[PDB]
């Protein structure tokens, strides 16, 4: 029965090790992503939560009717 | 929500009217043209949060 | 069987909740469809939002 | 109404909504709202009768008041900032006015009565278009101006919408009023998630639109506008009743159907922001919506109501008009839970 | 409403029971006034006197519930010398529920209100102690 | 809005040029197979509603259903993968550029860590 | 796990593409084959679980439940083919499809490695069950029974969803292996109390706990025979499996929060046995006996010792088999006389001898008769409860006495005495019914022969 | 005739081929978790002269 | 009457048409083959083969392995005068208590 239907314990042992590594790395990444999202939303110094401001290319710098702008 | 067709196609449909420091007829200046220009040039490219801070 | 299972375990959790939901449903849905009434409601809501929310 | 006039009015409604969704100017957004309402009134009054006229009158009054408040908010914002671009609003008073105006346009409580009234008043096609598109536009404006939304006011109106939709749908027997209260509850859920994740707002909008389209098209196929009229559909075309049953189960948020995905994602997102009481209350309150969905399912597919004698002639005859994208809407509203991570594509 | 809640919270938990009762009465009266305004708007009275009577009834019911809640909770905490204990808020909530039942002349309403209001007030106290927030500020 | 307004974002672009550097989804992707299954279910429901033989009728129509679903699913999967890769890129960049906000911590063994013991009795 | 999952998703098209008269034969044959295939999961390790992939894993707790589900499907098919003779081909295929979907969801539930996927699947199990009950129930009360069942389960389970997403946000993962290895103590706080409450209350409603159990008589009495079989045998075991899984992260708060649930379980075990003593409906008697047994299982899980968990697992398996057999016997009686009243049909021993033998064996297994696995589980739970405290022995003895009393009361009422004179349509027992009883009873005795297969990971 | 038997009894291969496909997919899933194969401290060893991997 | 309703049909007996009925199907051949497949597969295949398979399942729980290891440890510890059961699971030298 063991020869025909089942494998050795090394396969299950090492597959379990690989699964544990993957899941632990995923948990670490999730926590780090939450921290990054919090910091980015609080500070606005990253690529996230960059709400639009007014483009400065719309400003007309040509001389006006009045000298003092 | 906001499909920026104007930015994508290079069209200008209301950006000419959005602000008072833009191109005005006969180069008539706004009341606060200098202040709006200064604020816009300060806040350009840094986002809303940093612009307000 | 009767006093606990068929009466009070039914009265506490499932029956009272269903009765409350039915009463609230009747209260919400019992409207005469009058624009004067619910526009007065709109005015009250606007005043409350303006004053009590800051 | 001439078919050319009807299609040009539909094109004008869509043009108003698209103008709202593409404009960067508050005046142009208001223009889009006005054009949408102007072309939408005759669509409501297409099949002329006193009920349709009254529904159109109530809709016009509500939308006109909302537009007046919206333009007042725009002007007040301009006064304190001199800005016409749609961004974070610079005045809290103007932001409150804009929030109330957009909530009134959407139908969020306590601005909801017109939704069941008009939906009952107008036909099935008009109700479908109304719900879907007229929720599509103001939600776009709110998503654009989300970062200045007052969380207290938005969440208050959202929770009120959820509760009121649940209770009203509990009481109603008319299918159009049931759909209207369902719309109120779903709008409540969406605006509840709005101040945190506009992506989740859009996801809930898409799933709600798919389910609503499927349900309305099934009702049009069966030509049933009441519970008892729908109770006769099992004796003519039993497939439509089964599809309606699974769609109703999905709309109630039962796993593993498509309706569970928006609730699940919204609860997760609100939990990420240290909100527990609000997600728990919202999850518990939806059981009212599930109850009246289940009551509707009992009458139509899970039981056999008595029928009549001319149903034999109805058997002899066959449905002519073909609904467009009905199978796609039925599949998308029940079997897209495994495809949840596409919300990143939606981002 | 925020000012009234701030006054009530600024009054210390186990002391100044008369001031606690007054603040809770004010909060209850404001709630009753709002409820009466919505009731008059949605279900119009048959006459001005009937409308005033309905407003007075609702406002007095709410104010009595608030006064009983505040008195019971503050006095219980004071005599037990255990501030920051949800049991005091539970007792106050059940007292308010019993007051509502007496006002509405219904033993069943009184019992259900005692249970639900006691649980709600205990949860409010637990939230105050633990930092729970209903309208949480956006983050993450 | 987290990734709306990201620098360098071209509006109305389903798939930018920088997405070409990511591995495209395989044609035997389980998600693509599920999209094809959704298309097949849509075809079966269409036959059922139109009262044709559900499994036999409209083979061309069912094939078009499956093909359209697979096509849109492939492009949707490409966009989803691009967005998740972009999220990871931004997160790693922020973590690297804010070391004082993300500091390394000394790793202690459980022989040094003291954990309270709670007997089950 | 795919070697078992895919054959069910292939049972579906086989059912829908088979001929009109061959659906039952094909479904039964291939369900038995799938059960035989799933028998290979019992070869478990002494150190850890069988981690097939990132999504599915099997343990000494999951394996017997999966084997029980796969074995239960063909018996449900036999009973359904008994009571659905005049149905149309499409509706027969729809009923078989509901059973197949339920089995698939149960398999994926028992093998799910994450708590959120487990939640999704164990909530997905509600839809086929609700459809089956409210569609193929015989009486009017099926609608109310379905409403009660659905709303009890969902009002229990929604706070569990909120707690699960909160735990994922706090700890980074809902994977069971990670949460077991990275578990930290739960401090005595209101927030932790309410998290514990959310999880435990969801699974208690699923159990059901005493005071949260009316939906169980409602649904079990009014569901069709296959629905009654699946509700008692497997669907009640989702709560116990979940409690044995979640309690990893709920310590040491389980020492202090378990008192009300232990008191409810013990006293309601006594009360439901007493209710069984005075039931005028046979299905209701079986349902309340199920409630008492699951209350004992709750006591075991709450006291939470290695001796209690083994007893809990053994009692769950034994109760599943015994309750399924009792429901089948009562359903045969109902199909005879078209009424569920216990005192309507009497003298059934002199009218149907071998069915009287099946009733006797089922009743002897229902009460803890040594060396049956029912008694093994009950005795392990009683010993663990004795170590917990020394008046639990008083409560357990009272419960055992009442259990024997009502079991033998049911046996004597239905089988002994003199037959009802005017009931003259009791045809001889069918080969199908006899085979159903034999397939219910023989595996229980073989499990008695080999008991370490159902004692769980704590063995 | 023979055609009718195949026309009717062709559904009896669906479950067996599903079992075969499930075994194949189980092998495919297992072959993606080979990152610690012959790397655990407990089962690490030197390969035999005529083998490439410890398990599959 | 309030409806045009069918009368409740009489109960159908399978033994009337087919005296040697197994209770599976109305059709005699289908019923016989249903009985045959149920009995063969269930009883023979599942019961007998699964029971012997479970009986001869390999000792993957390492019960006998643990017993042999225990025998070796007991022999070694009683030969050298060491305690049969060690006082601590881990090494106190490798454990570092707080001050
Ligand atoms: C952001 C800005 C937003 C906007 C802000 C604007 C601010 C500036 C406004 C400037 C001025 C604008 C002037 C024009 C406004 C429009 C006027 C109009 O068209 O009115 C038509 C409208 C109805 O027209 P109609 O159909 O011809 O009239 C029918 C007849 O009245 C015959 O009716 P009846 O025979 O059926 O009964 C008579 C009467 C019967 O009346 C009643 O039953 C009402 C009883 C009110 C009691 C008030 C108690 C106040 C207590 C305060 C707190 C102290 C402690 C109290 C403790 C308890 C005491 C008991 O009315 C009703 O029954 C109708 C139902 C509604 C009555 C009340 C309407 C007001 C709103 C609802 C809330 C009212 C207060 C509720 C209590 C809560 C207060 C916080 O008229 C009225 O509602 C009353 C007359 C107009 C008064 C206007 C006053 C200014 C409003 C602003
Ligand atoms: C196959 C498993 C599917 C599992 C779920 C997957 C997702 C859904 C499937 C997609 C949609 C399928 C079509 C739906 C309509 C079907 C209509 C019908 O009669 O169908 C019979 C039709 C044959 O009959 P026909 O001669 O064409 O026409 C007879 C009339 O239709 C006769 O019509 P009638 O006039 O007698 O109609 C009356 C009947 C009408 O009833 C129906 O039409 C029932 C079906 C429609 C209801 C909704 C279906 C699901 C839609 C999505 C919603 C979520 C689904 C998942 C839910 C999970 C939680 C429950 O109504 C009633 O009996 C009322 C009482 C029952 C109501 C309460 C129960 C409702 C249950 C709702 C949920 C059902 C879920 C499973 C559905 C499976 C359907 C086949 O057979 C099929 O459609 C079988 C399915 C397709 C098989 C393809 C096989 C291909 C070759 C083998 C491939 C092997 C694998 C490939 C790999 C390589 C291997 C080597
Ligand atoms: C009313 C009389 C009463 O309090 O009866 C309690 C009694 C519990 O049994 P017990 O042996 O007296 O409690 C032991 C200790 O007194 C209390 O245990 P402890 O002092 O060791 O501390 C643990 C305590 C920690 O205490 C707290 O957490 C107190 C703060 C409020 C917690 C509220 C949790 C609500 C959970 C959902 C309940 C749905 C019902 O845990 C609980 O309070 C557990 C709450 C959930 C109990 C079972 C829920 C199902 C009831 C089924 C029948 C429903 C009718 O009965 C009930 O809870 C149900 C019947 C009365 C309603
Ligand atoms: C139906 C719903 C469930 C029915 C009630 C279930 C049993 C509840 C029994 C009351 C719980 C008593 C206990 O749990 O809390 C005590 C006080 O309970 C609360 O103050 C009252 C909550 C509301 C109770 C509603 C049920 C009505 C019971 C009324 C009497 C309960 C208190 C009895 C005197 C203590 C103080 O215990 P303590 O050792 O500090 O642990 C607190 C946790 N800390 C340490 C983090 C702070
Ligand atoms: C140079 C010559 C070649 C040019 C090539 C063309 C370049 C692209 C052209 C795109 C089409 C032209 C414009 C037509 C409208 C554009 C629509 C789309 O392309 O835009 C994208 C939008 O893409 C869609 O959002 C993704 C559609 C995803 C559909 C599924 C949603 C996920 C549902 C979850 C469950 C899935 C179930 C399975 C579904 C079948 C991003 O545009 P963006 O300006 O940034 O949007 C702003 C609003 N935001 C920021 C809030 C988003
Ligand atoms: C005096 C009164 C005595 C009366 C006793 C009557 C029984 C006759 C005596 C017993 C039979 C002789 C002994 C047989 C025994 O040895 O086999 C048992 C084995 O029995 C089977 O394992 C029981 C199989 C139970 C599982 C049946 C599954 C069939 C499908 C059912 C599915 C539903 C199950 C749901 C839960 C899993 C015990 O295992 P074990 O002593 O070591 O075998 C020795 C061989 N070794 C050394 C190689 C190990
Ligand atoms: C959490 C669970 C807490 C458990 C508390 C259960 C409440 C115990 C009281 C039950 C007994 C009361 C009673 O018999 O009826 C009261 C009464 C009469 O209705 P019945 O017709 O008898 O209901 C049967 C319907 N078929 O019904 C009510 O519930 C009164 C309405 C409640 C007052 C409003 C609640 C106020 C709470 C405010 C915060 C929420
Ligand atoms: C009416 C009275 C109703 C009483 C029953 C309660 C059900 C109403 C739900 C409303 C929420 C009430 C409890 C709120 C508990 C809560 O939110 O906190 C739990 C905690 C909050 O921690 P933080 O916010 O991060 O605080 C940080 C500290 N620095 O979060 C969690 O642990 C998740 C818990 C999920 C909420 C659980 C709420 C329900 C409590 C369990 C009851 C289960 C009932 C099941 C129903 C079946 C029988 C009816
Ligand atoms: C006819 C009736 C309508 C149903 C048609 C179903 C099949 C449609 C597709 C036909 C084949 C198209 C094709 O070329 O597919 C190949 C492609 C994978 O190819 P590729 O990955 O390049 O090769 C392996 C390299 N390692 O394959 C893919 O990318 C897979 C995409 C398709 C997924 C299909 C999922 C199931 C669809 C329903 C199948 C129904 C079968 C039974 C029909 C009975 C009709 C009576």
């Amino acid at each position: 029965i063991a020869r025909t239907f089942y494998d050795g314990p090394e396969k299950n042992y090492e597959k379990t090790m690989a699964i544990l590594q993957i899941e632990a790395e995923k948990a670490e990444l999730r926590l780090k992503e939450l921290e990054v999202r919090r910091l980015m939303r609080a500070r606005g110094d990253g690529p996230w939560y960059q709400y639009p401001t007014i483009d400065k290319a719309l400003i007309d710098h040509s001389p006006k009717t009045t000298p003092d702008n | 929500p906001f499909f920026d067709v104007q930015k994508r196609l290079g069209l200008d449909l209301d950006r000419w009217m959005t602000i008072q420091s833009a191109e005005q007829p006969h180069k008539i200046p706004g009341r606060c043209h200098a202040f709006e220009k200064e604020w816009i040039e300060c806040a350009h490219g840094i986002g809303g949060i940093r612009a307000e801070k | 069987s009767s006093l606990l299972d068929l009466i009070w375990l039914e009265t506490i959790l499932p029956k009272t909740t269903s009765f409350i939901q039915m009463k609230m449903s009747i209260m919400v849905s019992n409207q005469k469809g009058l624009i004067k009434l619910y526009f007065l409601s709109f005015l009250i809501t606007i005043m409350i939002s303006m004053t009590l929310f800051n | 109404m001439n078919p050319i006039i009807y299609t040009t009015l539909i094109m004008t409604v869509m043009s108003g909504t698209m103008l709202v969704m593409i404009s960067s100017h508050w005046l142009l957004i208001w223009i889009g709202f006005e054009m949408n309402l102007l072309a939408m009134i005759p669509v409501l009054m297409k099949n002329f009768n006193p009920r349709a006229t009254e529904a159109a009158t109530k809709y016009f009054l509500t939308q006109a008041t909302a537009s007046m408040m919206l333009m007042m908010a725009i002007i007040i914002n301009l006064l304190y900032s001199g800005q016409w671009t749609i961004t974070k609003m610079f005045n809290p008073v103007a932001m409150t006015m804009m929030t109330m105006a957009l909530a009134m346009k959407l139908g969020l409580s306590p601005f909801h009565f017109w939704v069941p009234e008009v939906t009952q008043g107008i036909s099935l096609q008009a109700g479908l278009l109304l719900l879907t598109w007229q929720k599509l536009a103001p939600l776009s404006v709110l998503c654009q101006i989300s970062q200045s939304i007052n969380p207290n006011l938005m969440l208050t109106m959202a929770m009120l919408s959820i509760l009121i939709g649940g209770w009203g749908g509990l009481n109603q027997t008319q299918l159009r009023k049931i759909m209207a209260y369902s719309s109120i509850a779903h709008m409540g859920w969406m605006t509840a998630v709005l101040p945190y994740n506009t992506t989740m707002t859009i996801l809930n909008l898409l799933i709600y639109i798919t389910m609503t389209l499927a349900m309305f098209m099934l009702l049009i196929h069966s030509s049933a506008t009441t519970t008892l009229s729908l109770s006769h559909t099992w004796n003519k075309m039993p497939v439509i009743t089964s599809l309606m049953m699974v769609t109703l189960l999905s709309m109630g948020g039962l796993p593993p159907l498509s309706g569970f995905m928006p609730k699940w994602m919204i609860i997760q997102e609100m939990t990420k922001n240290e909100s527990i009481i609000m997600p728990t209350l919202m999850a518990m309150t939806a059981l009212l919506n599930l109850y009246f969905y289940m009551r509707l399912a009992y009458s139509s597919s899970l039981t056999m109501f008595p029928s009549t004698n001319n149903m034999k002639m109805k058997w002899q005859f066959e449905h002519t008009k073909q609904m467009k994208l009905l199978p796609t809407m039925i599949v998308l509203s029940t079997l897209v839970l495994p495809m949840t991570p596409a919300l990143s594509s939606l981002n | 409403a925020k000012t009234l809640l701030h006054k009530y919270s600024d009054i210390p938990e186990g002391t100044e029971c008369h001031r606690k009762a007054y603040a809770s009465t004010s909060i209850g009266g404001a709630t009753g006034l709002i409820v009466s305004a919505y009731s008059i708007a949605l279900k119009p009275p048959a006459s001005f006197l009937e409308g005033v009577a309905r407003t007075g009834r609702y406002t007095f019911t709410s104010a009595a519930i608030g006064a009983i809640f505040g008195l019971t909770s503050c006095i219980s905490a004071q005599v037990r010398e255990k501030p920051d204990d949800p049991l005091n808020y539970f007792i106050g909530g059940c007292a308010g529920g019993l007051t509502l039942g007496a006002r509405t002349r219904s033993y069943g309403i009184g019992a259900a209100a005692c249970a639900y209001m006691g649980l709600t007030a205990a949860l409010v106290k637990m939230g105050q102690l633990e930092g729970w927030q209903v309208f949480a500020e956006p983050k993450v | 809005t987290m990734m709306s307004g990201r620098p360098g974002r071209v509006p109305l672009q389903f798939l930018p040029n920088e997405a070409r550097s990511l591995p495209p989804p395989k044609l035997t992707d389980p998600r693509l197979v599920y999209m094809g299954f959704l298309g097949y279910c849509s075809g079966l429901i269409d036959n059922a509603i139109r009262r044709r033989p559900v499994v036999s009728a409209g083979l061309h129509r069912q094939l078009l259903y499956v093909t359209s679903f697979v096509f849109f699913g492939y492009y949707l999967l490409k966009r989803q993968d691009y967005m998740y890769a972009l999220r990871d890129h931004d997160m790693f960049a922020y973590v690297k550029s804010h070391p004082e906000d993300f500091p390394e911590k000394d790793k202690k063994t459980y022989g040094e860590i003291l954990e309270e013991f709670h007997p089950v009795r | 796990m795919l070697k078992i999952i895919i054959p069910t998703t292939m049972l579906l098209p086989m059912t829908w593409m088979s001929k009109h008269n061959m659906i039952w034969i094909n479904a039964t044959v291939h369900s038995l084959l799938i059960s035989l295939i799933s028998l290979s999961l019992l070869n478990q390790l002494g150190e850890n679980s069988l981690n097939f992939s990132l999504t599915f894993f099997s343990d000494s707790l999951s394996a017997p439940l999966l084997v029980l589900t796969t074995w239960l499907l063909p018996l449900m098919l036999m009973a359904s083919q008994s009571h659905l003779s005049k149905e149309t081909t499409t509706r027969k295929k729809l009923y078989i499809t509901m059973l197949i979907l339920l089995q698939l969801f149960l398999i994926m539930t028992f093998t799910a490695t994450e708590l959120i996927l487990f939640y999704i699947l164990f909530e997905a199990t509600l839809v086929p069950t609700l459809i089956i009950i409210t569609r193929w129930g015989n009486q009017t009360e099926r609608l109310n029974a379905g409403l009660y069942f659905l709303f009890y389960t969902l009002a229990g389970s929604l706070p569990l969803l909120v707690a699960l997403v909160y735990i994922q946000n706090t700890t980074g993962s809902l994977n069971f292996l990670i949460i077991h290895y990275w578990s930290h103590p739960l401090s005595n706080s209101w927030s932790n109390i309410f998290m514990w409450l959310a999880c435990i209350m969801a699974f208690m409603v699923k159990m059901p706990l005493y005071g949260l159990h009316l939906w169980l008589p409602k649904a079990h009495v009014e569901a069709p025979i296959a629905g009654s079989m699946v509700l008692a045998a497997v669907l009640l075991k989702l709560g116990g499996y979940g409690m044995m899984r979640i309690t990893t992260i709920l310590n040491p708060l389980t020492n202090y929060m378990a008192y009300p649930f232990l008191m409810l379980s013990m006293w309601g075990m006594i009360m439901t046995s007493s209710i069984c003593l005075r039931q005028t409906d046979l299905k209701s008697l079986i349902a309340y006996s199920s409630v008492s047994h699951m209350a004992l299982v709750i006591v075991a899980i709450m006291i939470q010792t290695p001796w209690s968990f083994m007893g809990a697992t053994a009692l769950m398996i034994a109760h599943g088999l015994t309750s399924s057999m009792l429901f089948c016997l009562a359903n045969t009686n109902y199909e005879r006389v078209h009424s569920r009243t216990m005192i309507l049909a009497r003298g059934l021993q002199t009218l149907l001898p071998l069915m009287a033998t099946w009733w006797l064996v089922a009743s002897l297994t229902n009460l803890a008769l040594p060396p049956s696995i029912n008694l093994i589980g009950e005795l392990f739970i009683i010993t663990a409860s004795f170590s917990w405290s020394n008046i639990t022995i008083i409560l357990m003895g009272m419960n055992m006495m009442i259990t024997a009393l009502y079991s033998l009361y049911m046996l004597i009422t239905t089988q002994r005495g003199k037959y009802t004179h005017h009931i003259n349509n009791i045809k001889p027992s069918f080969t199908r019914e006899n085979a159903l009883m034999a397939l219910h009873i023989l595996p229980l005795l073989l499990l008695t022969l080999n008991p370490k297969m159902i004692l769980g990971p704590l063995y | 005739n023979v055609l009718q038997i195949v026309r009717d009894h062709w559904v009896h291969i669906l479950v067996p081929v599903g079992f075969v496909f499930g075994c194949y997919l189980d092998r495919r899933s297992d072959e993606k978790l080979t990152a610690f194969r012959n790397k655990s401290l407990l089962f690490k060893r030197e390969l035999r002269p005529n083998e490439e991997v410890t398990w599959k | 009457i309030r409806l045009q309703e069918d009368p409740d049909p009489e109960d159908e007996n399978l033994y009337e048409k087919n005296p040697d009925s197994h209770g599976y199907d109305k059709d005699p051949i289908v019923d016989l083959w249903n009985m045959r497949v149920v009995f063969f597969f269930g009883f023979s295949i599942v019961l007998v083969l699964g029971s012997t398979f479970v009986a001869y399942l390999p000792d993957y729980r390492m019960q006998e392995w643990a017993r042999r290891e225990a025998e070796r440890l007991v022999k070694y510890r009683e030969a050298n005068g060491l305690p049969l059961m060690e006082s601590n699971c881990f090494d106190p030298n490798k454990i570092q208590l707080p001050e």
